[PDB]
């Protein structure tokens, strides 16, 4: 029958704190779209905010997946700061680990996102602007040592075909978008400039030679890029005055899925207007690259939302109706919920706002 | 979550425990002793159907 | 907010082909029950045994069936019996029926009014 | 961790029965014209708690009946409600009232007339 | 399992003869959430247009589309007259006025747009009788002007000119600017590649109304066959047929709880002649519903639709495929079965054929 | 809305890959063709030509009817993969739509150049499945243009490359017709510029025939069989044998039927450990017939059944087989129907079948 069964759960913060817990399960009897299988995997986010002077948030990112038979490892830490309202950078380190293979890197890279409109009268009347179009450039300098012979093999084949090949800086973006990826890319409203290779250089280290690659590429976003058009919105280093977590995982065979959520951070509630404070806007990314595999099961959902506000505060609407109160806890369960649930696990991008208010 | 209580109309029950504890020896009932068991049958059966009931 | 566990089948959430399907499906049970009740009437089981005590729903029912024939006021055994046979076979066709009742409601609550023996489906709307 | 709430639970309840066989054989009462003192006290608290239980588990799966109950149980409700109804009636004839309650004999009093003759015994 | 109600009835009223004009209603309520991040939308569009010059080939057509989304009113007002020029050329000479909330602006606009097909096969039309990808290209050449008598308008006005000089990489990116949320996505999943603009104009003026700031900017958009704007091009404007005024008020009133759509309207180009005496509903525009599936795939659902074809007097249908379900001597009706199946088929994203085929 | 399908694997014993594949499909549902009435008789068939340098002889026939109109393209080919990345061609065939009919001749060398070969990925990763890559794709056209419409259009083409320098770009739309341009997208491919080297004619036996040498580059991010898979898709070395497919195919408003019966090997690969894999599913027919497969919901009853040389009993099925008779291993319903709808719908998840030796 291909049951769905997910529970959430967002406890909320009082006064202007947009700290939220947010604890999600889910098991889904449907096979995942991943050509091979078993797939495992770990995500952890731990950010902590080291030099609020300047904005500086150290965010330490370790990414554990066991696929098919080979077990990945992905960490990295970096401090990311706001240069400007338009303006990032970010200094940080890390590594790769595949099987017998494995080496870290270290970078320097800058984002700058920009909107291609900032008019007002827009501003002024349309109070949840969820579309922004935008352009968000990366200028990335990124250095790996090369202790390993592979990775010299790659960085000479690297430099021979940037040295030789016309038709690389459009040719990569089918390379580094491996797979579905590249469909997805197109199916949520994101285009990639052909990038611009500044320099390959073997400024190599104390310890061996480094290769040293920087390069300029470009994303653009039709609105529904929530990286761009939600820009401010990801980055609640100004909200971060303690420790942020996230701990998430999901198990995959043929069997199904499960999924596991478990973290404390802030950009959950966003003021919408006078007073009244609303659960941020659903980022619309994760839901259309969820649409390029929620649609091949026909499933029936059994999920419930469990929204416990602060004490004192009230919700004073909800799309899909809460289903039952328990004077700080709102519960969605069923009903309109559940096929909110089923639009959004299929791909939807339906509005979903709970606006609250002390 | 997995909700291992799961409701359906071939919901006889699959719990390996609280199945064998689905007995009822409220025959003969004696009432100080098999109706005892049929105290421990209702609490060994609402125990696990609080905690899980059907894995399976 | 009326999703009220008293407010699950109100009239916004229902069409009238829902409600068509929530009648006979209510009248399908209602069947089952009046079985119920006219086997609980059965004073002496037709296999030779004493049978159901009186109940408040048989006693209450109970004018009808013998205005329709089908239960007795008579003392005598045999005619009592012969008696519960017919309110045996009463019940057992209201169980049929209601069953086929609610699984009428059914087809019109899911809105699949498509026949088992034919392909052809139905309109709610034009038929 | 729900273990340790079950295990709460279960030892108050052996604690409660425990408790009362003590005050029983504490509490100075002829047994009865048969019955034990080993088994009575175990009755009276079998009653006790499956007095509780009963009430405590109709009040929790009732309001997880409010808590659970959409528009899936078109047919998931009402029938369950015949089928317990049914087995009720069926529980009456089967268990609990084995007949009709005719005499000893098995004469089948069922008219005033008759009960008249018959309660007026010689 | 489950799944959500999709009632829905389209009426076809035809006229006889060489009169291919037709009434159109349309019903449908959904109980489904829509895929509006931005909700509750509501809208009402009207479209009306009149034979202004016969023997000259313009009409004028006039578009009012009117929305209401989380609380924020839109309008948009066009009053156009176009014409077909050659076979493969049109002209539109126009003027309009979009609103938001309190916010709005008037335009007026000339656009010349050709559609030439990549290939003019004599083998394909002597051999397929509905030549539904007819790939192509199209090329609009409009010229626009606005009064900027705005403090946000003359504001948008100096960031346009001050990017369109600064970054030659605007005429790439104005696309992804252009096509607002899954639009973008709407550009290829319904074959349409919209290339790169040429800005052949960024004047301004002195006009009544104050500073009016004038754009001229060609654009060409290919189609794989899939685009109905290129291969239907003689068919989705039919100016020689319209001797009379024709109408189109559309709305959905789209809340959370579901979609809810009115559609009623007059206009010819319902019926082709397909040869031989035998008239035939137009091939369905693939378009509508490439898009439409983005959207139609989101929910499993039932669907109970009844099209109704009220043919003129004394006109027999001869094939339908499903076929129709009730006649009543003139009210071809389908409703369930195979009917059924094609209206899920197309409402989640199918381009799947009904071919209404009838002679008198 | 019923959707019965029923499989058949017979693998041939010995180290050989070849297999004896059918598939009986039936649906209840209606196409996503703006044309209903499609019949199709696909009859692919392979010979061996020359094993000295590996040339084999393709034979393939495409005769169908659409709407009433009598659409048959025929390819004959002598293929051999010289390089290992190049492989190269010689052929002809024809195409023939109603009354019309026309030939054409083609010399075709395709190199699929993947963009990292690193032995890391390989020695890691057991089974590489994305290995996004291009094929660098040059074509020789010799087409005789003894027709009115052959005489035009080739005349149209020489117009139009001589008066707009954007023919490279926008041959893409004429070049994919329909959603096919969407199957570029949704399968991951990237269709690049052509690059047409002369449009050339010259006098024949019977008239002039035009002479087109153009080369394009198609890349894959990696979902893509050609790219991805482009040595093990063609096993001139395993070609002990004919190798013949034949694909009947139905269309009309009520439902579809198709008919595949095809003898060939590859079906079986080398996993190590002296355990034999069922190959892994190719992804560009699930996400390409993924397009039309969200568009109705259905009932899986498909069966498959794998009939394996005796003794190579198989080990770990993801998902589970149901019923086992020594060598008729069977899958029907269960997880497999989840996965036969995941697959109908667009997915690509793995069907894992090893086999020991
Ligand atoms: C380098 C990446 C960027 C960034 C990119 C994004 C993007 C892009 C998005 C967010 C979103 C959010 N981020 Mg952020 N984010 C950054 C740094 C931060 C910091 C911080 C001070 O460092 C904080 C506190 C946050 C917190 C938040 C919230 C404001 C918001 C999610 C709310 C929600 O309920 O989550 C619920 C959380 C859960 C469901 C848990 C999810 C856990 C998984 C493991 C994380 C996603 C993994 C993804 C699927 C896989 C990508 C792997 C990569 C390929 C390596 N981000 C850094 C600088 N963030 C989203 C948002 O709503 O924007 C408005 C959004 O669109
Ligand atoms: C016959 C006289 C009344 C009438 C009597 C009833 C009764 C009585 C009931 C309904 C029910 C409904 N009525 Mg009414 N109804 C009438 C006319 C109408 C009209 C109209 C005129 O068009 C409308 C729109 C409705 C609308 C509706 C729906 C709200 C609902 C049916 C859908 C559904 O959920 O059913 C399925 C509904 C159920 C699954 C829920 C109720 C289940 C019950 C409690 C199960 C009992 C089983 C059995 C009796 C148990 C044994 C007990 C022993 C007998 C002691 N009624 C007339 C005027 N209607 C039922 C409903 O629940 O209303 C909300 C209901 O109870
Ligand atoms: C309807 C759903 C259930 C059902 C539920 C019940 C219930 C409940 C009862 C019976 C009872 C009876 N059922 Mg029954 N019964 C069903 C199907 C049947 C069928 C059949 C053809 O399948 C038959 C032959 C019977 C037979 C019978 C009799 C043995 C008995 C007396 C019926 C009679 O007086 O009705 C007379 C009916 C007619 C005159 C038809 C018209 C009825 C009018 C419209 C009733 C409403 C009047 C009221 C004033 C409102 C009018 C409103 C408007 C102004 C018109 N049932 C199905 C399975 N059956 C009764 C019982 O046991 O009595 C003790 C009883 O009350
Ligand atoms: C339990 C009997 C239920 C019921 C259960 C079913 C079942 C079961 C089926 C339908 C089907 C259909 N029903 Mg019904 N339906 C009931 C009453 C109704 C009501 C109403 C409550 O107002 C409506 C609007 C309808 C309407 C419809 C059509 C849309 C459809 C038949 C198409 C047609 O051309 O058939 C021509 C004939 C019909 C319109 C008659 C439909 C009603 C019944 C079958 C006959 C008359 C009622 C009679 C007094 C009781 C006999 C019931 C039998 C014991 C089953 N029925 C009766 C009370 N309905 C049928 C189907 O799709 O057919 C192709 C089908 O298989
Ligand atoms: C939609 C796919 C194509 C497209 C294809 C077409 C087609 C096809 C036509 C035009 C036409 C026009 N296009 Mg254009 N065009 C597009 C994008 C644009 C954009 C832009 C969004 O930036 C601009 C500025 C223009 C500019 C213009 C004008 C030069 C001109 C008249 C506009 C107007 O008044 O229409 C009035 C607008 C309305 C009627 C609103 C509703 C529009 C929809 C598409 C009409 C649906 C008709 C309905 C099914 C039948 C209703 C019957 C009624 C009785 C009419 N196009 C996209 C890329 N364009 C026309 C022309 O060539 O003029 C010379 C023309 O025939
Ligand atoms: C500026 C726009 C273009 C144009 C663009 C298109 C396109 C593109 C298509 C049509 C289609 C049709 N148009 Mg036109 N149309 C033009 C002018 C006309 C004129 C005229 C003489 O002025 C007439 C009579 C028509 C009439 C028709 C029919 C021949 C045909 C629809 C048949 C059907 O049954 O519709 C049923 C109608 C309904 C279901 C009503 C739908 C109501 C909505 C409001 C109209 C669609 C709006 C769209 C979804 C949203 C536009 C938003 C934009 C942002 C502005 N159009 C102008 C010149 N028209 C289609 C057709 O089949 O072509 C062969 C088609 O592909
Ligand atoms: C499909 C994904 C790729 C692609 C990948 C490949 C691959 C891979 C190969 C070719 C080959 C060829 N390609 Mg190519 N090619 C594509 C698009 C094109 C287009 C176009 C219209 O856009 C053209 C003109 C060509 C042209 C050509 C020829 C020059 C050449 C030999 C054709 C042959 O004999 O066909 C014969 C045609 C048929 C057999 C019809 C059916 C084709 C399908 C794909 C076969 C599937 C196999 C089936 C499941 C099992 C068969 C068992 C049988 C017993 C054999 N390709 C796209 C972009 N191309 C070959 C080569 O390079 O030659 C040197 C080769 O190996
Ligand atoms: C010109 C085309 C290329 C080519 C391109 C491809 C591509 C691309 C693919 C294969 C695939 C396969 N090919 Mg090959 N292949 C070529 C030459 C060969 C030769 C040979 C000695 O000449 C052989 C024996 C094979 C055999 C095989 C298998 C190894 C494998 C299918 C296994 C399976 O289970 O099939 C089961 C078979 C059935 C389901 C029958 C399918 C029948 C249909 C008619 C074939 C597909 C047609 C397609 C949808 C439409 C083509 C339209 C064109 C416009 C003509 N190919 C030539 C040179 N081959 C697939 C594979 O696994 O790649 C790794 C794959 O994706
Ligand atoms: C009417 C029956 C009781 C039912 C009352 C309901 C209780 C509140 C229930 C919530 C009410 C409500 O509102 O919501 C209902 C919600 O339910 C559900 O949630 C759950 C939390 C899962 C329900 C389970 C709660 C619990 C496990 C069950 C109840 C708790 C239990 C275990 C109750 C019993 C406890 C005991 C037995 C109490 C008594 C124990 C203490 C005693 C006897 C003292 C002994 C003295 C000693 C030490 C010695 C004595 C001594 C002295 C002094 C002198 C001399 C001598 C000789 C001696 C011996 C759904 O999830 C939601 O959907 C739904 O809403
Ligand atoms: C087109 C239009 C406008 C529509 C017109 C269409 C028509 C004419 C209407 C059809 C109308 C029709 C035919 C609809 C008929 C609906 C029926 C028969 C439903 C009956 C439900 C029974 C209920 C609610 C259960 C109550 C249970 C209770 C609480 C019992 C409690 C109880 C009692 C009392 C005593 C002892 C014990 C132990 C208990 C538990």
């Amino acid at each position: 029958v291909t049951t769905a069964h997910s529970d959430y759960e967002i406890v909320l913060e009082g006064g202007s704190s947009s700290w939220g817990k947010v604890k999600a399960r889910a098991k889904v009897n449907a096979p995942p779209a991943s050509p091979l299988l078993p797939a495992d995997c770990d995500v952890k986010l731990n950010v902590k905010p080291l030099d609020p002077a300047k904005g500086f948030v150290r965010i330490s990112a370790v990414f554990e997946s066991i696929v098919d038979s080979t077990k990945n490892k992905l960490t990295i830490e970096a401090d990311i700061a706001n240069e400007t309202k338009e303006r990032r950078i970010s200094v940080g380190e890390g590594m790769v680990s595949v099987g017998d293979f494995s080496h870290t890197f270290s970078f320097e890279g800058s984002v700058v996102n920009l909107f291609y409109y900032r008019s007002d009268a827009v501003r002024r009347n349309v109070p949840n602007p969820i579309y922004m179009q935008g352009r968000q450039f990366h200028d990335i300098l990124m250095k790996v040592p090369l202790d390993n012979n592979d990775l010299i093999d790659t960085w000479e084949g690297t430099v021979k075909a940037i040295g030789s090949t016309g038709a690389f800086n459009d040719w990569i973006r089918d390379f580094w978008f491996i797979g579905p990826a590249f469909t997805a890319l197109n199916e949520g409203g994101q285009r990639i400039s052909r990038i611009e290779v500044n320099g390959l250089n073997t400024e190599s280290g104390p310890k061996g030679p480094v290769g040293v690659s920087r390069w300029r590429f470009s994303h653009g976003g039709s609105g529904m890029v929530d990286s761009i058009s939600r820009w401010a919105e990801l980055f609640p280093s100004d909200k971060l005055n303690r420790p942020a977590q996230v701990e998430a995982g999901f198990r995959s065979d043929s069997q199904g899925i499960e999924v596991k959520v478990d973290g404390e951070f802030p950009g959950v509630s966003v003021d919408a207007g006078g007073g009244l404070r609303r659960i941020l806007n659903h980022p619309l990314i994760p839901l259309v690259h969820h649409g390029m595999v929620g649609k091949f099961n026909n499933f029936n959902v059994d999920a419930q939302l469990k929204v416990v506000l602060p004490k004192g505060y009230k919700i004073r609407y909800a799309a899909p109706q809460y289903r039952s109160q328990n004077l700080e806890e709102y519960r969605w369960s069923g009903g309109a919920y559940a096929r909110w649930v089923e639009h959004v696990c299929k791909g939807g991008v339906g509005q979903f706002e709970i606006l609250y208010a002390q | 979550a997995k909700t291992t209580i799961l409701e359906v109309l071939k919901k006889e029950g699959k719990p390996m425990s609280a199945g064998q504890i689905a007995e009822k020896s409220g025959l003969e009932r004696k009432e100080v002793d098999k109706a005892m068991k049929s105290l421990k049958e209702e609490e060994l059966i609402v125990s696990p159907k609080r905690c899980y009931w059907t894995p399976k | 907010r009326s999703t009220k566990w008293y407010q699950i089948f109100d009239t916004e959430k229902l069409d009238d082909e829902q409600v068509v399907g929530g009648h006979l499906a209510l009248l399908g049970v209602l069947g089952f029950i009046m079985g119920i009740y006219y086997i609980s009437g059965i004073q002496v089981f037709p296999w030779g045994a004493p049978g159901f005590h009186d109940n408040w729903f048989y006693l209450t029912i109970k004018p009808r069936m013998v205005s329709l024939g089908i239960d007795t006021y008579s003392t005598k055994t045999a005619d009592l019996e012969a008696a519960g046979a017919r309110l045996l076979g009463w019940a057992a066709f209201h169980f049929l029926v209601g069953s086929v009742l609610i699984f009428g409601g059914w087809r019109h609550w899911t809105h699949n009014l498509t026949n088992p023996f034919t392909g052809r489906c139905g309109n709610f709307r034009d038929f | 961790s729900n273990g340790k709430l079950i295990a709460l639970a279960v030892g108050g309840a052996v604690l409660m029965g425990a408790l009362f066989f003590s005050v029983s054989f504490l509490t100075g009462y002829i047994p009865a014209p048969n019955h034990s003192a080993i088994l009575t006290p175990l009755r009276s608290f079998m009653g006790w708690f499956l007095l509780i239980f009963c009430a405590s588990i109709i009040i929790m799966g009732l309001g997880k009946m409010s808590s659970a109950i959409s528009d899936k149980w078109f047919l998931s409700f009402p029938l369950s409600i015949f089928v317990i109804v049914m087995v009720m009636f069926l529980s009456l004839r089967v268990y609990w009232e084995k007949g009709r309650t005719t005499t000893v004999d098995g004469k089948y009093i069922r008219t005033t007339a008759e009960l008249k003759e018959f309660l007026n015994k010689p």
